[PDB]
């Protein structure tokens, strides 16, 4: 009978899951969270404190002192500082290690 | 937790009850024996089956459903089937006598001595359950045994348990096809008894189900194997939220609150959009836009109602599969811009979205397509009052010439209860008209 | 269990998906362009001979 | 040949080599040297076994350019 | 010292807090497990404002998660940072919400407020002295609105001397999914107005426009939207944890934005949003942020204040800036649109400069706005309320819970009072 | 309506965005940094097949490399999910920590798997207590103290089986019993004593050499409990599913120990 005919079972029909995982991958974008809002060039460390620079670090060493003279567009003393220091250990006082 | 109990009354509801459970065991990979392979999902009965099956320390998935029937032919034969070892024996509630299409016989003559036995099951099902949000009632308005027997039990389960949901699913009587002329008698009798207790009654008509078969599925000669599969797919989609998650998870409690506008009337309409043949799936593409047009195309409904002859109140779309809100919200926005679809001015918003990641899978030896994006469209419109308007003008003719009354009054009933249903019905259309009037 | 199950496969698949398409297409193109051109010229030139 | 083979001919057809040359008669040891000249290195055992099968598939028994390359791909797939 | 304890409410706040906390954690350089990798001292110094210390260098967040449905926080717990959240802080219920406002406000709330109040007061005793609190939820978020209105009410008399920061998202104006949503919002906002002191207004549709405008990726994830608002929410919090000559206190700020008590609703604003060419085609200068900072397109909260005018404006600048460029800019902007402000108050700008850039970009900023653009919001909800309340649709549930339309009478009347107040102050 | 090769302007922009990331993720992992590279190397070390010691006298000697197995026993009354076959003990590292560091969790979990093939995860070197001046190759004697060490594929560091009196913080995850772990530290908690199979003959067999490949019972010197494996309690770990291993003495009706703590010393097959 057709009643038993459609009851005929069959193996190798494996109910998989992979479509779960792709669909889930689409609803978060797991690595993208630090990739959506990253800007300009990647950089592991960039931070430093203003008091430390101006007062403690005594400002930018590799800079050329008289980097200020007759320029181009503004043909006058200019190319001194818009870059500002970013280098050297910023967060390395002794209380952290102890 | 998140579980329910399914009920299947009459031989009309048994083979759909089989098919649904047959479908259910596939996506969970249930072997007919009752156990998985050596892979471990057994325990205290808690995994994806815990909401559906009871796979206890014995290791055997026990479906949380009850099959009740009054004639032993089909129920004993399915007891000789393939998954019968899964099925609990006396859970397969068998009977020795029929109701002869009569509501009263199943409601009065024999239902008294049987409901006590099944209530023993329900309470012993209730105790092991934890949250048991509600029940899944599968029946038929033209119930030779489904109609009368369900009506008493739903009265009995409502009075003792009136704090949880009761979900009703029955084949709507064919408006122009009548396999029984006593069918109108019990059908309206069921409605007037159920309007004050049933929570959410969902109906469907087989004629349009066949019409779909040779329109897009291109099957001029289907069977119940296909028909039971389609509705089994439908209930599977609504229960996918119970099985799986999505972007947002929705539950029958939200369905009740967001679908029924006002008391009494709780009769929305369901439709499945991606109904297409496997090859017609193979060399074309499915996306939110065209299926939204399809599910909102008037001829895709399984009930004979023209939506342009009525007006829309509530709509629920349950997108099961890989979808994104961006196109969905844009697509439904285009639908709101459509002029033909006439929502009532009372509801500015009438859309209930349920997103489920899980692709609807195919069934072995099946006829469905390979769907990645599917939606179940549950809507309620005023274009349905014609069906009851169709019912009454048949009923009023027969009532005056009081056909077959000797059968019903011979077994102990009278004219008053029959008299009651019509103004109960006449209340329905006027309420449908009054709510139709803005 | 589901959490730990969740991790690897998401990481895993992306790895093989990325690397496999990275290699597959990379080689698949090269020898076809190689083999078809190198064989034809060497066989056909002596056919003239 | 058809206009398709006239409008889109293989690289052979632009410079005057064709199918009769593919099907023509030549000798065993000469093509083995040519096969090395066209840049494929072979062993003697492979040569004869290929030669045996090629004569069989030809249904007559001979050496043809199509036959030699076809059985190569058959072995390559094998 | 002065610290903050967070509350995670509503099912959106579940994805809000999950994204918001990981935004904090990776910014402060803690691995998902919890073992902090010591690289930055100031964040190592100023972690006590939000995080406490467990054993072995683990920074326990001072946040509490509350919900009803197990699957949500289970997904949140199964997130990459679930291990840094506490099962102690996972309080919930054994009921399906029905997403009914009253049930979570009267029925389900009754048996859960006891435990959550115990949790927060234990957490309150765990820390020393709080500035106040902040809450992630939605005004139209049914279970969140029900719990929040209850909890904000109770914590008021508990600590009427702190900061009741609130973070709620406005549902989509075109479609609310939930049809009883305008009822829930009107119910919630009637409690919100008197109990809150700060409110962030956020809408999803504008976020989708931002997706179309600058993100340009067609299909984002809601988590990416979570990432955007968390970044904005992080920016305002960068004031407290980071040094630099900017006065960080919200009370510093609150008196600077709030001329009158009824002004609780404020709109955010964010700084450089960048497209494909523009990560390497942008000459990052303080000027070029500002017009983008003051872009109606960049506005993301509710709608365009072009239709109205500007009451108070306050922007916090994060990075290596100086006092003069913001100054000359402030001169530039008031010159551009002098009449679009109110003659009521001149010099309505409040500026703060955070010298510590974020991780990934150097010169950034955040903005909070209080302009006359909220009228469109509650006027819209007004007709919605009048529409359904005309024939009391979907009302039998709340009566079944024990509510009546007679409560709805003053809620709109209170809302109508706010309509005139915003109108009368500006018009 | 798009996707394969349309090269549309937004499709132009999109395809780049991920592609530099595809380059970025490439160089990060080309440094031998991939997680599954870590996993495979750790699995490569862990799944290293070993060569067991072959006993020529039929007895056991210190320094021998053997596999400890609970043999399959025909029990017809353990109703439930019982695991058949011979179960050999095996170290069970934590899955999450194995991803973060190449070094094994300083303490390590234990498990029993249905595997008899010699491998680094199930190979155990028998060693003296240290306090006793027992030379390598000396026969082991009933009632003597000793240690069970496993070199878990790590060069220079040696893991010793451990157990301690159960506390509320240290207990079996499933049964809440006295847990068994592996530590590199040498403590008196590393002292173990093999007992003869028959309790009625232990005193007669005290002071006797232990035969190779026979039924014995092992006891912790400090806690005096037999090593127990649960053939009904499933544990989920890095390689799949195995059986819980604890330290508890299960006695039958006759106060005789059950099949559970009956362990096989498995020597190399010549
Ligand atoms: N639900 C359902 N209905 C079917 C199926 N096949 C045919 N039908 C129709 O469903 C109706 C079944 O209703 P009833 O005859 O009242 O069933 P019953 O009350 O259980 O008692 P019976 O008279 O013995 O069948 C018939 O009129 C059929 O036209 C089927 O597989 N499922
Ligand atoms: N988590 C989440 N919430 C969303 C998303 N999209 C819209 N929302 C809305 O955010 C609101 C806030 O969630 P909750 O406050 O927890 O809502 P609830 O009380 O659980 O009940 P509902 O508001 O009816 O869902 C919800 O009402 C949603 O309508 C989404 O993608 N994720």
């Amino acid at each position: 009978c057709i009643y038993r005919k459609e009851y005929v079972p069959m193996p190798d029909h494996r109910p998989d899951f992979v479509s779960r995982w792709y669909s889930k991958s689409k609803m978060e974008g797991l690595p993208y969270k630090h990739l959506i809002t990253h800007h300009q060039e990647p950089s592991h460390r960039y931070l430093i404190s203003t008091y430390d620079d101006h007062y403690n670090r005594h400002n930018y060493n590799p800079g050329l002192p008289a980097l200020r003279t007759w320029n181009g567009q503004k043909l006058l003393w200019l190319p001194e500082k818009s870059d500002f220091p970013l280098v050297a250990p910023p967060t390395n006082y002794g209380l952290l290690e102890q | 937790m998140r579980e329910c109990i399914s009920i299947h009354v009459g031989q009309a509801g048994v083979q759909i009850g089989n098919a649904c459970w047959e479908l259910y065991c596939l996506e969970h990979g249930i072997q007919p024996d009752g156990q998985m392979p050596s892979d471990k999902t057994i325990g205290g009965g808690d995994d994806s089956f815990n909401t559906f099956f009871s796979e206890t320390g014995a290791g055997k998935h026990v479906p949380r459903a009850v099959f009740v029937d009054l004639e032993p032919t089909v129920v004993d034969e399915v007891r000789t089937g393939t998954y019968r070892q899964l099925f609990h024996p006396e859970q397969l509630i068998t009977g020795k006598e029929d109701a002869a299409n009569n509501y009263a016989r199943g409601h009065y003559t024999i239902g008294k001595e049987i409901v006590d036995l099944v209530l023993d099951r329900i309470r012993k099902l209730a105790d092991l359950c934890t949250g048991l949000q509600g029940f899944l009632i599968f029946h038929s308005f033209g119930g030779g045994t489904g109609s009368g027997f369900a009506s008493l039990l739903m009265e009995r389960l409502s009075v003792d348990y009136g704090k949880k949901s009761k979900l009703e699913f029955a084949i709507y009587p064919a408006p122009q096809v009548s396999t029984a002329v006593v069918e109108p008698y019990n059908s309206i009798l069921t409605t007037h008894t159920t309007l004050e207790h049933s929570d959410c009654a969902f109906m469907v008509d087989n004629e349009a189900i066949y019409d779909i078969c040779r329109r897009n599925l291109d099957i001029e000669r289907p069977t119940y194997t296909n028909l039971n599969r389609l509705i089994g797919q439908i209930v599977s989609s609504i229960t996918a939220s119970l099985r799986f998650d999505g972007a947002l998870n929705v539950d029958l409690t939200e369905f009740q609150t967001n679908l029924v506008p006002y008391p009494r009337i709780h009769f929305p309409l369901a439709t499945y959009a991606p109904v297409i043949s496997a090859e017609k799936a193979y060399h074309e593409q499915l996306s939110v836009a065209e299926i939204t047009n399809a599910c909102f195309e008037p001829a895709n409904q399984m009930v004979k109602c023209d939506p342009r002859h009525g007006k829309y109140m509530a709509c629920c779309m349950l997108y099961r599969g890989d979808v994104v809100p961006k196109d969905v919200n844009a697509a439904i926005a285009t639908i709101k811009t459509k002029r033909t679809i006439q929502f009532v001015d009372w509801c500015p918003t009438g859309f209930k979205v349920g997103i489920n990641y899980q692709p609807p899978t195919v069934v072995p030896g099946g006829d469905l397509a390979k769907v990645q994006r599917a939606v179940c469209m549950l809507s309620n419109t005023t274009a349905i009052a014609e069906a009851w308007a169709r019912l009454d003008h048949k009923f009023d003719l027969m009532y005056a010439k009081r056909a077959f009354v000797h059968w019903y009054v011979g077994e102990g009933m009278e004219e008053g209860e029959f008299s009651e249903a019509r103004e109960d019905l006449a209340a329905l259309e006027k309420d449908y008209e009054e709510v139709g009037v803005d | 269990v589901e959490r730990q199950r969740f991790l690897r496969v998401l990481q895993n698949e992306q790895f093989e998906l990325d690397m496999e398409e990275a290699i597959q297409k990379a080689e698949a193109n090269k020898m076809l362009r190689d083999r078809q051109l190198e064989q034809e010229e060497r066989l056909a030139n002596e056919l003239a001979r | 040949g058809n206009a398709y083979s006239l409008l889109h001919p293989s690289i052979f057809s632009q410079k005057g080599v064709f199918e009769r040359d593919f099907f023509k008669t030549r000798s065993k040891e000469e093509i083995s040297d040519i096969l090395t000249n066209i840049g494929v290195k072979l062993s003697k055992e492979e040569f004869e076994n290929v030669w045996n099968l090629a004569s069989k598939k030809h249904q007559r028994g001979e050496v043809c350019v199509e036959t030699i390359r076809n059985v190569l791909d058959e072995l390559l797939h094998a | 010292m002065r610290e903050i304890v967070h509350l995670q409410a509503g099912q959106c706040g579940n994805q809000i807090g999950a994204k918001f906390w990981e935004v904090i954690s990776d910014e402060h350089g803690i691995d998902p497990t919890g073992t902090y990798h010591g690289d930055s001292d100031l964040q190592l110094e100023r972690i006590n404002v939000y995080y406490n210390e467990a054993t072995g260098g683990k920074y326990v967040p001072r946040a509490v998660l509350v919900d009803l449905e197990p699957g949500t926080m289970d997904s949140v717990r199964s997130g990459p940072f679930g291990q840094i959240f506490r099962p102690d802080n996972f309080v919930f219920g054994q009921s399906g919400a029905g997403n009914n406002w009253a049930k979570g406000h009267y029925t389900e709330g009754a048996e859960l407020v006891d435990s959550v109040l115990d949790v927060v007061r234990k957490e309150a005793e765990s820390c020393d002295c709080l500035q106040g609190f902040q809450l992630t939820h939605s005004l139209g978020g049914g279970t969140g609105s029900g719990m929040g209105t209850l909890l904000i009410s109770k914590i008021r008399e508990e600590y009427p001397d702190r900061i009741m920061n609130t973070f709620s998202v406005v549902p989509s104006p075109k479609v609310s999914d939930t049809v009883v949503e305008p009822y829930n919002a009107t119910l919630s906002v009637h409690q919100l107005v008197e109990n809150t002191d700060e409110t962030y207004c956020i809408d999803n549709e504008a976020l989708y426009d931002i997706c179309f405008r600058t993100l340009k990726l067609t299909t984002p994830t809601y988590g990416d939207l979570n990432h955007l608002v968390s970044a904005t929410m992080s920016g305002v919090t960068t004031c407290l944890r980071f040094p630099g000559q900017l006065n960080a206190d919200l009370r510093k700020l609150a008196v600077n934005m709030v001329p009158f008590p009824r002004l609780h609703f404020f709109m955010p604003g964010f700084a450089p949003l960048t497209s494909r060419g523009s990560q390497q085609y942008r000459a990052l200068t303080v000027p070029e942020l500002t017009q983008q900072m003051f872009d109606a397109k960049n506005m993301m909260a509710a709608c365009d204040p072009r239709h109205g005018r500007y009451l108070t404006v306050a922007a916090v600048f994060r990075g290596r800036m100086s006092m003069k460029e913001v100054d000359e800019q402030m001169l530039n902007v008031q010159n551009k649109n002098s009449s679009y402000f109110v003659e009521w108050i001149p010099n309505n700008v409040k500026t703060a400069v955070c010298d510590i850039p974020p991780r990934g970009l150097k010169m950034s900023a955040t903005f909070i706005g209080n302009s006359t653009a909220i009228q469109e919001l509650f006027k819209r909800i007004s007709e919605q309320f009048t529409a359904m309340f005309r024939r009391k649709a979907f009302l039998h549930w709340y009566t079944g819970e024990g509510m009546d339309e007679m409560e709805f009478t003053e809620a709109e009347s209170n809302m109508n009072d706010l309509v005139s107040e915003y109108q009368q102050y500006q018009d | 309506v798009y996707g394969p090769g349309v090269r549309m302007g937004n499709w132009n922009e999109d395809v780049y965005l991920e592609e530099e990331r595809m380059r970025h993720f490439l160089e990060k992992r080309e440094k031998g940094e991939l997680l599954i590279q870590r996993n495979r190397r750790v699995k490569k070390n862990i799944l290293r097949p070993m060569q067991l010691s072959v006993s020529e006298d039929g007895y056991v000697h210190y320094g021998d490399k053997v596999i400890i197995v609970n043999p399959d026993q025909v029990l017809g009354e353990e109703a439930g999910k019982f695991m058949r076959g011979d179960l050999s003990l095996c170290m069970s590292p934590d899955e999450v920590k194995a991803q973060l560091s190449d070094d094994l969790e300083i303490p390590c979990g234990v498990s029993a798997v249905q595997t008899i093939a010699p491998m680094g995860r199930n190979t155990f070197t028998i060693l003296s207590d240290g306090a006793n001046s027992c030379e390598m190759g000396q026969v082991v004697v009933y009632g003597q103290n000793f240690c069970l060490g496993i070199a878990a594929g790590l060069e220079g560091k040696m893991l010793y089986l451990t157990s301690d009196h159960r506390t509320l913080l240290k207990s079996s995850l499933k049964s809440g019993l006295q847990e068994v772990t592996l530590t590199d530290e040498v403590t008196h908690l590393n002292c173990w004593q093999a007992a003869f199979l028959d309790p009625q003959l232990r005193l007669e067999y005290e002071g006797f050499p232990v035969r190779a490949n026979e039924k014995i019972v092992i006891y912790h010197r400090h806690t005096n409990r037999a090593l127990a494996v649960h053939r009904n309690l499933f544990l989920r770990t890095y390689f799949g599913k195995e059986m819980e291993v604890v330290a508890h003495t299960y006695l039958d009706s006759h106060k005789v120990e059950k099949p559970k703590n009956q362990w096989m010393l498995v020597t190399g097959n010549p």
